[PDB]
RNA sequence: AGCUGUAAGUAAGCUAUGAUCCAGAGAUUUCCGAAUGGGGGAACCCAAUAUCUUUUAUAGGAUAUUACUUUUCAGUGAAUACAUAGCUGAUUAGAGGUAGACGCAGAGAACUGAAACAUCUUAGUACCUGCAGGAAGAGAAAGAAAAUUCGAUUCCCUGAGUAGCGGCGAGCGAAACGGGAAGAGCCCAAACCAACAAGCUUGCUUGUUGGGGUUGUAGGACUCCGAUAUGGUAGUCUGUUAGUAUAGUUGAAGGAUUUGGAAAAUUCCGCUAAAGAGGGUGAAAGCCCCGUAGACGAAAUGCUGACAACACCUAGGAGGAUCCUGAGUACGGCGGAACACGAGAAAUUCCGUCGGAAUCCGCGGGGACCAUCCCGCAAGGCUAAAUACUCCCUAGUGACCGAU
RNA sequence: GUAUGAGUAGCGAAAGACAGGUGAGAAUCCUGUCCACCGUAUGACUAAGGUUUCCUGGGGAAGGCUCGUCCGCCCAGGGUUAGUCGGGACCUAAGCCGAGGCCGAUAGGCGUAGGCGAUGGACAACAGGUUGAUAUUCCUGUACCAGUUGUUUGUUUGA
RNA sequence: CUUCUAGUGAGAAAACAACUGCCCGUACCGUAAACCGACACAGGUAGUCGAGGAGAGUAUCCUAAGGUGAGCGAGCGAACU
């Protein structure tokens, strides 16, 4: 779960914000699933985003 | 004195190289046992060997 | 290279006694074999050799003028003959 | 150095002013010169390989080269020196009437 | 005309048949180290395969080749037949260091200030990691504005401590107009037309090469006629010279006297200057030495111009029947961030997640939102200069230090 | 940089005495004689560690808690020898590294095949002599291990 | 190391003679004045050998082989520690 093969969606950072405006660090991730695709003949199991399969 | 080393062939080159290396062996044995009045001849032989080797490199491209 | 291998003879009081049993001491090259020295000696004098022995010598701290540092390393080989002789002086 | 090892020379400054002599040795890169009979000094030696009886001995000391002047061999007066174009061994062509030194 | 460094001291030598020394181009260059035949406690140890050597022979010596990944091509090849994993060989590039500087990204504090402290500040600073280049980054309007407009980007002055933001507290803090340095613009996708291969629907659907075509005053395709010339380049290790960096050459004019160990000082009487900058000399020198102002010079190698070739690129007028103009995109809900702008009445620009257009009778913006008017045409690529920095080399400078 | 405390505290367990040498100079260095101390150690051998301190000839400015003619100090020369001993050209433990691989903002974390790694496994020589300083290493005598050269039948396989 | 086959696969068994056999260490200290403790420091340092009388003994006292007299002294013979 590191990138996607066709787009580039990867992980980044964000903030939590809790009702008094305190801020801590945080991780944001893309929605990656392992799929078999035909990239030059032989199938491969790669991580692909659900937005590029849509 | 390369003007003479350029008056020879690549066989007599290797021959004089053998001769001068042997001279160095004998000089080195003189200097240790208390002989060799003329110590400036050790440098001269080193430099004649150097000259033969450069000239042989130059001619074989 | 058979003519850069032997450097020179050793002439000390422990080495004069060896010349009376047919043994000769030379400072030889570092990176030389027992066998390579044997070949070189048989080539440069036309003798027949029994038994090279070989040693390494450590450098010595010296200190001349408020500047200190070591002498060279050394290799010493002692060559025994069957029957023949070399005349060094 | 404008003055050579075999050369007659006169003295401008320093207690031997007006003396002449043949140059004895040149020391370029320290710009000094030994002149015959000019800067006599008195040493004190103890016996060593030369003169196993080391007395009080006297030899010349090197003076600075700008305390000196060349003399035209042919005429005998001290001259500033210039360089001119002879058949191409450029020599010091004297001032004071253009003669070769 | 002397010389064999510091470096004395002695011993042997070299040079007028041109030493030593100086500048351009070459040759040699052990071992460790990315270290790369295998290993390892860096500078060590142990091999395999060919050719060559020592020996009667084995033992011994030398030289080449042998990591890993990628990216191109053959051979062999299979659980599983056809063949794809794999394996062997040939080919192509990387890999590490730094200038303790300058740039663009990823991730990202705290002491501190608020006279306590949570929002806020310190501050997207310090530190760490990636990628660079000689500069980077941005760059050719889905722009700035408001009548009467102007035309790519960057940098400086000013606007201005203003308009704003803010436990509206501490504090943070624009832009456009106006004046300047430097100035420059270009190429694709798509429609369409051919050559080839497959689907031989023998419909013309899939594709590969070449042509065409690059825009908002809408432009192109397409049909109609003209022309088949003319303006340029941000291009090459191609020629012709011109200069230039890296050694050098020449270069004016003073003697006596007094005091001293020694004068450049003192006193007399002269000369020189396109040269009275500076350093040395037994004390303070235009005229003693090295220099200076001025005039001259390069076998060789490297730089920068100019003009030549060679390579590329570039045409009008008309029509408006039809076709083209960048899709999981613009945009919307939810959560975060960036804009001077802390969710606020919040436009504009990003990231994650889910939903999701239109096609010139169109689409976006003018700070919620609507109508009308005005300015533009996103979802493709590149680009000199004007600006930042100095490990280093040359030449200099200082009402900068002078051995705590 | 120099005083005061001050010529003061201290001089780090323990038995010496005399004769004679050397020397400018001797409680302290050399030679002798008697006395005294340790002796499951204060004797002999070795693995770490140190790295020339080892031997011979000179020296006496500093170091040595006094002295010094002396020294583990200073100057000049010299010493360490292996088919068989210990390590490599043999084996593997813990642990470590790891082609491909699997994971993860970056950097990187782990791990398969295969390797490195003794403190363990395997593995052929002994007794005596000799130097101022090395000895299962040099020499003498008598051995052993692995190879090489020469003189002493169908690769089917019963060679 | 020892067997058994599978196996590319002239014909090697064992007599004598004479030859070949590489790299690293190797001095010296090592219950210490040479190592760890800033010192020529009453501390610490793995293993083997470790004799006699009397004794169970490696205890204890005196000794053998071997080692040592310990790097400030000469007097006096008060208080006090």
């Amino acid at each position: 779960a590191k990138v996607c093969y066709f787009t580039g969606r990867k992980t980044s950072s964000g903030n939590n914000r809790s009702h008094a405006m305190n801020s801590t660090k945080r991780t944001v991730k893309p929605n990656l699933q392992k799929v078999r695709v035909l990239i030059d003949g032989k199938p491969k199991k790669v991580w692909v985003s659900a937005r590029a399969l849509k | 004195k390369v003007k003479e080393i350029r008056e020879l062939t690549t066989a007599e080159m290797l021959d004089k190289e053998k001769q001068l290396k042997e001279e160095l062996f004998n000089l080195r044995f003189q200097l240790a046992t208390g002989q060799l009045e003329n110590t400036a001849r050790i440098k001269e032989v080193r430099q004649s060997i150097a000259r033969i080797k450069t000239v042989l490199r130059e001619q074989a491209n | 290279e058979l003519l850069d291998v032997i450097k020179r003879p050793v002439i000390t009081e422990k080495s004069m006694l060896a010349m009376d049993e047919k043994k000769y001491t030379f400072e030889v090259d570092t990176r030389a074999n027992k066998t390579l020295v044997k070949q070189a000696v048989e080539s440069a004098f036309d003798v027949k050799v029994a038994n090279v022995n070989i040693l390494n010598v450590r450098p010595k701290f010296k200190r001349m003028g408020k500047y200190a540092g070591y002498t060279k390393k050394r290799r010493k080989a002692i060559v025994t003959l069957t029957e023949d002789s070399k005349e060094i002086q | 150095m404008f003055v050579k090892k075999g050369d007659k020379v006169k003295v401008i400054t320093g207690k031997d002013k007006n003396k002449e002599g043949v140059v004895l040795a040149a020391f370029p890169k320290q710009d000094k010169v030994i002149v015959e009979g000019v800067n006599v000094v008195k040493k004190h030696q103890k016996p060593n390989q030369a003169a196993p009886q080391g007395g009080i001995l006297e030899v010349e000391a090197p003076i600075h080269v700008s305390n000196v002047m060349v003399i035209d061999p042919s005429n005998g007066e001290a001259t500033k020196v210039a360089f001119k174009e002879v058949d191409g061994k450029k020599v010091r062509v004297s001032k004071k009437t253009g003669e070769v030194l």
